[PDB]
């Protein structure tokens, strides 16, 4: 029967490691690198498109850098088309949570549910696991601002400053080596830039290769604000810290 | 029916009628009220005589299933619950039932549950379930103290079920006691009414209204 | 749930020496009106059962394609379908009686009150009534409708019990039979001068009679009455 | 099931239900307690058909206690009771509806104030200075109307709820054995065993 | 609208004495005001010396019967051909019965046989299941005729000692078979008289160790 | 790959016969049937000293007239059990009566091959079940996950299974007490076992008419192993 | 619906998928569980490799099931959450119909039991996790402690490790831990777990997790440190 | 070789192996024995044991008053094929008041079989069943295999060693056929034929299984001191 033509997605090798898992995880490190980093006063993420084209129109593109509710924001490294289904099934289930309770949704609570549905894909069903991994940057008033991470596994961790995709080896030793607790969001900003500038594979890190945004407390009075950054306002923001 | 139920010093006292009935036609006079579930655990039938017979028997098999899992006596709380967890999912349905859970536990001490069709269920010292319930009552409370002793609170018990038989029309035919100890339940014996009665009437001067 | 439409009367039926005579008349009744007249309501099963229905017509002829498919799944990888291993009427009735049970145990019953008449193998007679409801019994005499209410009485006088079965001949039988059905016409206001009758003997076998009319009919005492108590005219 | 009061005052919540559980023309017990503890500074008093009040307040006590082990965390009043009118909610368009009233007070740890709601069974929540179930607000509202100020204090609360208890006990014709009285404060909750 | 039960009428008696057991019934089955059969059995033999009766709506009290003998035989492929106690069979029709609370068998049931210690057994159901064990129990169309009478009879209810001041009861005793027959056949004959719907015939099937033995006796047919 | 319920060449359902490897890796257990009753016995085998020996749970009861031991991957025994007590209470409320030894042991072997591609493999343990009941007396039956089961007067499973059934071979007839019986399985146990035999490594039970289904304590079964010792240093 | 057998056995009477998520455990960091006379202590490694991190939020090694049960583990961490989820709703449920909350046995049981319904099951594979299961039943003062694996099978533990290098760590806790007399207090146990740690963690800065668990519904975790004053204690009595 | 991973797999001969290997656990199996004559027909079947300390398994099963088989292979198929026929007998007792005939209960049994070699997942059954009864068409006796194919035979028998026994019934037919209203020389006939398969072991009380059914005969079994008669 059909027997004969199954890959066998959710099985263990001799190792005892998930060969799905591994695989996928070695596609997310060919894909542009994403950078988030966690101020006192709010919080940071960029990343790097991949490869542009001069033809390609930048103003009205997304790639990277999605919005899932007021308060949270994710940044994606893998395949485009497995995050967006994600990202669809993480807003729902914010909007769930807040039908439910009348408040926002605490961001580990929504970060748990969407690595549990990777989870799943990687011990039942059969199917291929989602070849992405989030940086998923949110506030909420119990924990305040936070990041973390989650990859095809469906394993979640916390950070202070974490990069996902390409070069994340380089790219961590530099953030373990500038970063500290007491920084702010426009030095943390000047960080995620550098960092980036440096770990590229590119010549030179220009405006119309990065997405860019920020999530602080920068409105009026006790409220958060996301800030995606336009072009012109990521071309201000190199020429500010010098990199062009 | 009427049944009636009572906690008190020395444990519990079970006490039922034992009339059957199929709207004024009387069925029977010798049906079974208490269920012996375990050695440790009583159960009381008013109501559908089918609907009580089946689902009390059913709960004394979940209850050797739990001890079987367990390792250990099931509680007069959680077997009370299993029967009106198990009667609340048919509720609407039409079931009859209004029982008492009685038994003993280490943890609980003496315990009595009232469980009924409706999905209701109540902890509580003392309880009269039935068609004469209220005349039950009458003598029961008018008669109870904490402090009865063991001969004393079995009559109490046997008394009352014998006035709600002798007003109720749809109570009567025999008594059947029951004490529940911490060492387990102990039968007290049938007790015909026939008898019962002219013996009490006698005994203890009761029972002017009727013709002697 | 269901409300009968079409509707066939009485089916009358009893037990003799030999064999079992069953007869119904060739009526489809709509409501009052005698809508129509060329019904026949007695089905043979192979050459040793008569099934006699009553009821809705509709069901009736649901019931007549089972039939028809039970003979054709019965001899199916059956090299003795014409020999040991044929119907018997009391594989058909069971049959009936199975489904009429099943179909009120679904609340939509097969509207029908049904009189399964035959011979067995061994010879013995077999005669069985079943309706709507699933009920089943059997008697020396069976009838639906009017007929259990006139039609039994008069055949009752020639079949009281079991003992007098052999003691009736088919000659006997059927003039009972025959003088029913007329008794039927005077007095059923849903019934019809014409009627079908069927004969199951062990040695003729079966011999179904169509096209029969009830005769020899007692009106001309008629003419005498005149008015419903005092007028003279 | 009977009588359900709930008065918010200036540092808590006290809810008040009576203690009579009746059946046909006997009064089986006179010592029930109509309310479970949905979280530590969380309370919900229920009232309505029988068996569904019970089987309802321990659903909802058991997924409030559920969340709380999960994220190690209490839910606020608010967001509880948003929970259990959404229950209700759905409850009211199933095969067989969940026909219970409740009241649920509580006490808000981040915003240090005391909330009261009344949410009945067809999903109807509303925040309310003093709240009633049943024939009581027919009694009690028009009273509390008169005699509440919303800066009391706890011991002026349970005087001015010992009032409406009284004007029931004096109108109602159902004797419903007096009611079981609770305290939900930045403490906690807590029974007064006196009343 | 279709009404799915219907009333086939008849009654139907069982005593235990103490080494047999006896299941009568009466053999008319009717509808309404006519009669249907002057014989039609609903007493049966059911293997392991247990007899059975299903009286009251004739259609479910075949279904019933012919399930619980279907009961028997699957018992017996299942355990080893082990022998189906009368308690067993009980607490089985039980089942059966209570298998279909909401929609019922509309029949009164009673079966009868010998316990496991050889002794005489009856016990009768409810159309949902309930069910007692008794040394007496009528049931069907003519059941509150006869009860009484056998309460009076078998049970000596109300029979006090001559010249004891009715200070001492009849005592209890078990009854031949054949004064247990006797009981039966006025019992029947009684319930003919005064009820429309009881006749024709009497059938009474015998359980003693020996096995299932059939008396037969005409009824009057008005 | 290949399928789950494949046959070899010679006859055999391939999972059924790999399975009964895994039992023989799996730790002895005996059982003994005498006119007295049955007797069930097992090594515990604990894989390290910290380990509680009390909590290794290879001997259970199936209801007060059935015991039950195991050996193979006792994990998989869980649901065998929980389906047995089912079928042993749910038989007692259908017909108010014990369930007979040899039914329970079937009712139990129809799960076996009920599996395939119904759960995805077949069971990784065999079971002893021992019993009494009023038709055929004491009984004791060896289930296999092959869906076969045989009655035994005595019989060994697990690592030392075919030295003991050697061993039982000879010592048993049909004369045996209760007390000889509860010997021969210590006896037995301790030329089987790797480590030496004592009260926390091995465990016994047994099943009478009188008092039921009873597993020993380790005080009872610690004299047992003591008159054991003594009546072999005798002759 | 995905059918296929991924857990079969193989001639030499092996699950390998079971052995293979055995594997995965050993892969995973070391968790270790050692009960006293009056308390349990459930103690965690977390690795170093991992600076940067934010441990507000991270989630803890140690999961309470309960208010008076809880559960650490190694290997898989996703594969824990579902695990740590299924126990946590069992015991709300356990609450709800015997009105009384699971006993340590109990909770064990069914974790163990979901465990092994993942061996033989079609279309899914064993979870690549051990747990340390940890507690006192209601109205009890006797400390629980037991151990669950892949393949289903449990039981209970004086003392117990799982995770990498546990090989170590067990060898060290079967000559350091005595059955007769057992850690009598507290900190005795904690020093017992923190010394068996430090065995095979590396540092005693952030890279060990103590959870305490005492009867009646008292539990707590220690901080940096509380826990830094067991590894700075131990060191100065070593050198001897 | 290549083909015979599974029951959907046709050989490049034509051949079904899986099926061919469920054949091959009817060789290993016990011998059993089926004859009959026009009155009665008789099942005869040594049983195994797995040693000296085991039962012996039984091979013979009743599937009603009037019929019934025995087994030779996976004993656990029997028993899904033995019940399966229980409610197909029972079926045409409960709703045609019909005791089913021989003829068709292989019919049923074969269309069974079949259905589990054509589909991919299931296997074929591994047992073979000897299915003797008495109905309207007198006595009868049948063959089945878990290829599917049923054959009505006089005689037959199916095991290790059936030959023997196959061939003397063969050389038999004529006296033993006419073998009429004689219960036990049919049953004698029967155990003579099971005696040509035997090889160092002879026929011992605890060992041997006969079973009867016939014209005024119901389908009985004889085990134990019953059979000490014909030893
Ligand atoms: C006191 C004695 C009465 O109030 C107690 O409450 C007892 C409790 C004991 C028996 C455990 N209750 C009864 O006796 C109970 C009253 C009752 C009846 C029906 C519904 C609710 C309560 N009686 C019964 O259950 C009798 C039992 C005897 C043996 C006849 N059974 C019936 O009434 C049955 C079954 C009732 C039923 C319930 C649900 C669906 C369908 C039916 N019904 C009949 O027997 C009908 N009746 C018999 C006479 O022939 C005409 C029809
Ligand atoms: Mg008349």
């Amino acid at each position: 029967g059909s027997r004969r033509y199954d890959s066998r997605t959710t099985i263990f090798s001799p190792e005892g490691r998930l060969y799905q898992v591994e695989y996928a995880l070695e596609s997310i490190s060919h894909a542009g690198t994403a950078i988030g980093i966690m101020a006192s006063d709010g919080i940071v993420l960029a990343a790097e498109r991949k490869v542009t084209s001069t033809l390609l129109e930048q103003d009205t593109s997304t790639e990277k850098l999605y919005k899932l509710n007021d308060k949270i924001a994710v940044a994606v490294a893998g395949l485009t088309a497995d995050a967006e289904i994600l990202i669809n099934t993480a807003r729902i289930h914010a909007q769930n949570y807040l039908k439910t309770y009348n408040e926002d949704i605490p961001v580990e609570i929504l970060v748990r549910r969407l690595s549990d549905i990777k989870q799943g894909y990687t011990q039942h069903g059969g199917l291929r696991p989602f070849g992405v991994s989030f940086i998923y940057a949110g506030y909420d008033d119990r924990y305040g601002y936070q990041l973390y991470t989650s990859n095809p596994s469906g394993n979640y961790t916390g950070w202070k400053a974490i990069s996902v995709g390409a070069n994340t080896s380089a790219a961590q030793t530099l953030l373990q080596m500038d970063y500290k607790d007491d920084m702010k969001v426009d030095d943390a900003i000047e960080l995620a830039l550098k960092t980036l500038s440096k770990t590229t594979d590119s010549s030179a890190l220009t405006y119309d290769r990065l997405e860019f945004a920020t999530i602080r407390k920068g409105a009026n009075d006790g409220e958060v604000y996301q800030k995606i950054f336009k072009p012109q306002e990521i071309k201000d923001i190199l020429v500010k810290t010098g990199i062009t | 029916t009427t049944t009636l139920a009572f906690r008190f010093q020395g444990g519990i006292i079970v006490a039922v009628d034992s009339r059957a009935t199929a709207g004024n036609w009387v069925a029977s006079q010798t049906v079974k009220k208490v269920i012996e579930i375990n050695p440790f655990l009583l159960g009381t039938m008013a109501g559908g005589a089918a609907d009580f017979q089946f689902w009390e028997t059913w709960l004394g098999s979940q209850c050797r299933l739990h001890e079987l899992r367990e390792k250990e006596r099931i509680s007069v709380a959680a077997a009370s619950k299993i029967l009106s967890n198990l009667v609340y999912q048919y509720k609407g349905a039409g079931l009859s039932m209004g029982t008492m859970i009685c038994g003993y536990t280490r943890k609980e001490g003496p315990t009595i549950y009232y469980v009924d069709s409706d999905g209701t269920r109540l902890k509580g010292d003392i309880f009269c379930v039935g068609s004469g319930q209220t005349f039950a009552y009458g003598v029961l409370d008018s008669n109870y103290k904490w402090d009865l002793s063991v001969e004393d609170a079995l009559y109490l018990g046997k008394r009352s079920i014998l006035a709600a038989a002798h007003r109720d029309a749809y109570s009567g035919g025999s008594v059947n006691l029951y004490h529940v100890t911490e060492d387990g339940w102990i039968y007290h014996g049938n007790h015909d009414v026939g008898e019962l009665f002219w013996k009490v009437k006698e005994e203890e001067g009761s029972f002017n209204n009727v013709i002697g | 749930t269901q409300q009968p439409i079409v509707t066939g009367t009485s089916v009358i039926s009893m037990k003799y020496d030999n064999g079992v005579i069953i007869a119904a008349d060739n009526l489809g009744s709509y409501g009052s009106l005698l809508r129509f007249n060329g019904v026949e309501r007695l089905i043979p099963v192979g050459d040793n059962t008569v099934v006699g229905i009553s009821g809705d017509i509709s069901d009736m002829q649901h019931i007549e394609r089972l039939l028809k498919d039970l003979v054709t799944e019965n001899a199916y990888d059956n090299p003795l379908a014409d020999a040991e291993e044929a119907l018997e009427p009391s594989y058909i009735f069971e049959y009936l009686a199975t489904v009429m049970y099943q179909r009120r145990s679904k609340m939509n019953p097969l509207w029908n009150a049904i009189i399964v008449a035959g011979v067995q193998s061994n010879g013995d007679q077999f005669l069985r009534y079943v309706n709507l409801l699933g009920v089943t019994y059997s008697s020396p005499t069976l009838a639906t409708g009017f007929g259990a209410h006139m039609a039994n009485p008069l055949l009752r006088k020639v079949v009281d019990r079991e003992s007098d079965i052999p003691k009736t001949t088919v000659q006997v039988a059927e003039e009972a039979i025959v003088n029913a059905m007329r008794v039927l016409y005077y007095r059923d206001a849903r019934s019809s001068r014409n009627f079908s009758l069927a004969i199951i003997d062990k040695n003729t076998g079966l011999t179904f009679k169509k096209n029969l009319q009830v005769e020899n009919m007692k009106w001309d005492f008629a003419k005498d009455i005149k008015g419903y108590g005092t007028q003279k005219i | 099931m009977d009588i359900i009061l709930g008065i918010r005052v200036q540092d808590s919540v006290i809810l008040a239900s009576s203690k009579a559980v009746t059946r046909g023309i006997s009064v089986l017990k006179d010592s029930d307690d109509k309310t479970r503890q949905l979280s530590p500074h969380t309370l919900m008093s229920f009232a309505g058909e029988a068996g569904d009040t019970v089987q309802f307040a321990e659903y909802i006590q058991a997924n409030i206690q559920l969340y709380s082990i999960r994220e190690d965390y209490e839910l606020s009043p608010q967001a509880v009771s948003s929970f259990v009118r959404q229950e209700l909610a759905k409850s009211i368009r199933s095969r067989r509806p969940y026909q219970v009233n409740v009241l649920i007070g509580g006490y808000d740890k981040k915003k240090n104030k005391p909330e009261l709601y009344q949410i009945d069974y067809l999903g109807t929540k509303v925040e309310l200075p003093y709240g009633a179930h049943g024939y009581s607000g027919f009694y009690t509202f028009s009273l509390l109307d008169h005699h509440y100020r919303p800066d009391m204090t706890t011991e002026e609360g349970l005087d001015l709820l010992k009032l409406c208890v009284q004007e029931l006990e004096k109108r109602m014709p159902m004797d419903f054995k007096g009611v079981i009285v609770k305290i939900v404060d930045k403490d906690g909750i807590r029974q007064v065993d006196d009343f | 609208q279709f009404n799915p039960y219907g009333d086939n009428g008849g009654t139907i008696l069982g005593i235990a004495g103490e080494d047999f057991a006896v299941l009568a019934g009466d053999t008319r089955n009717i509808t309404d005001y006519s009669i249907n059969s002057r014989y039609e059995p609903k007493v049966f033999d059911c293997g392991d010396n247990i007899v059975m009766s299903a009286n009251g709506f004739a259609a479910d009290g075949d279904a019933l019967v012919k399930r619980f003998k279907n009961s028997v035989k699957w018992y017996h492929f299942d355990h080893n051909d082990k022998k189906l106690s009368i308690n067993s069979a009980a607490r089985n029709i039980q089942h059966l019965l209570y298998g279909k609370r909401f929609f019922p068998y509309y029949v009164h049931t009673i079966i009868a046989g010998l316990d496991e210690d050889g002794k005489g057994a009856v016990y009768s159901f409810d159309p949902v299941g309930s069910y007692e064990r008794e040394q007496c129990r009528a049931g069907g169309a003519a059941a509150s005729l006869i009860m009484p009478f056998l309460d009076n009879q078998v049970n000596f209810k109300n029979q006090y000692e001559p010249g004891t001041n009715g200070k001492v009861k009849k005592p209890l005793k078990y009854l031949s078979v054949e004064e247990v027959i006797k009981l039966v056949r006025d019992s029947f004959t009684s319930a003919t008289e005064r009820h429309i719907q009881v006749g024709d015939g009497l059938e009474i099937l015998i359980v003693t160790k020996d096995g299932v033995r059939k008396e037969f006796y005409e009824l009057k047919r008005d | 790959d290949r399928g789950v319920s494949t046959f070899s060449p010679e006859g055999r359902l391939f999972q059924v016969e790999y399975s009964l490897e895994a039992i023989k890796l799996g730790s002895t257990a005996i059982g003994i049937a005498t006119k007295e009753g049955v007797v069930l016995g097992v090594e515990k085998r604990a894989t390290s000293p910290l380990l509680e020996s009390d909590s290794i749970e290879k001997i259970v009861e199936i209801d007060r007239h059935i015991g039950c031991a195991m050996s193979g991957l006792t994990a998989d025994a869980r649901s065998m059990i929980e389906h047995a007590r089912t079928a042993a209470v749910t038989h007692n409320l259908y017909y108010d009566e014990d369930i007979n030894v040899e039914s329970l042991t079937q009712s139990v072997c129809d799960l076996a091959l009920r599996f395939g591609e119904l759960m995805s493999r077949p069971f990784g343990v065999a079971l002893l079940i021992a019993g009494h009941d009023a038709d055929d007396g004491y009984q004791l039956f060896h289930a296999e996950p092959s869906g076969t089961f045989y009655r035994y007067n005595a019989k060994a499973i697990g690592s030392g299974s075919e030295g003991a059934q050697a061993e039982l071979l000879n010592e048993w007839h049909s004369s045996l007490t209760l007390k000889e019986a509860e010997l021969l399985v210590l006896k037995i146990l301790k030329q089987v076992m790797e480590e030496k035999l004592d009260e926390n490594n091995a465990q016994l039970s047994c099943i009478t008419k009188q008092d039921g289904f009873k597993i020993y304590d380790n005080e009872k079964t610690a004299e047992l192993i003591k008159e054991l010792k003594e009546k072999e240093a005798a002759e | 619906g995905y059918d296929r057998a991924l857990s079969i056995f193989s001639p030499d009477g092996h699950i390998f998928q079971v052995e293979y998520a055995l594997e995965a455990v050993k892969r995973g960091t070391c968790a270790v569980g050692v009960k006293g006379k009056n308390c349990v202590v459930l103690g965690c490694e977390r690795r170093s490799t991992l600076k940067l991190q934010d441990t507000r939020i991270t989630p803890s090694k140690v999961s309470k099931i309960d208010s008076h049960v809880v559960l650490s583990f190694s290997g898989l961490n996703a594969d824990s959450r579902i695990l740590i989820e299924k126990a946590r709703v069992e015991a709300q449920s356990h609450r709800l119909t015997l009105e009384d909350p699971v006993t340590v046995e109990y909770l064990t049981r069914y974790v163990a039991g979901v465990q092994q319904r993942y061996t033989q099951s079609g279309g899914v594979r064993p979870f690549g996790v051990s747990t340390l299961i940890a507690g006192f039943d209601p109205r009890d003062d006797e400390p629980k402690l037991y151990q669950t694996e892949p393949s289903g099978i449990y039981s209970s533990w004086s003392a117990q490790t799982i995770g990498r290098n546990s090989k170590t760590v067990r060898e060290f806790l079967e000559k350091n831990y005595d059955r007769k007399e057992p850690p009598a207090t507290v900190e005795e146990c904690v020093k017992l777990t923190v010394r068996s740690l430090l065995e095979v963690v590396q540092t005693g800065a952030k890279n060990i997790e103590i959870t305490v668990v005492k009867p009646d519904s008292d539990i707590v975790a220690l901080s940096s440190e509380e826990i830094n004053q067991y590894v700075t204690q131990i060191e100065q009595e070593k050198q001897e | 070789n290549n083909y015979d991973g599974d029951t959907v797999t046709f050989s490049p001969t034509g051949r079904l192996f899986q099926v061919e290997y469920a054949l091959e656990a009817i060789k290993q199996g016990s011998v059993t024995v089926g004859l009959r004559s026009n009155t009665h027909a008789v099942l005869v079947a040594l049983k195994r044991n797995a040693d000296e300390l085991s039962s012996y398994q039984k091979k013979i099963i009743k599937c009603d008053e009037h019929m019934g088989l025995s087994l030779a292979g996976l004993a656990p198929d029997a028993r899904v094929l033995s019940n399966y026929l229980r409610q197909q007998c029972n079926y045409s007792s409960l709703v045609f008041n019909r005791k089913l005939a021989v003829e068709r209960a292989g019919h049923l049994l074969c269309d069974k079989a079949q259905k589990n070699t054509q589909s991919y997942g299931g296997r074929p059954y591994g047992v073979g069943l000897l299915i003797i009864g008495y109905d309207k068409s007198g006595a009868h006796l049948l063959e089945f295999q878990p290829s599917g194919n049923v054959t009505e035979l006089y005689g037959t028998a199916i095991g290790a060693r059936s030959q023997g026994a196959k061939t003397y019934l063969e050389r038999t037919l004529d006296t033993f056929i006419k073998i009429d209203g004689n219960p036990d020389e049919l049953i004698k006939a029967g155990v003579e034929a099971i005696s040509q398969s035997l090889r160092d072991e002879s026929l011992t009380v605890d060992n041997l299984s006969i079973a009867i059914v016939g014209k005024d005969t119901p389908f009985t079994i004889y085990d134990g001191e019953a059979v000490a008669k014909y030893i």
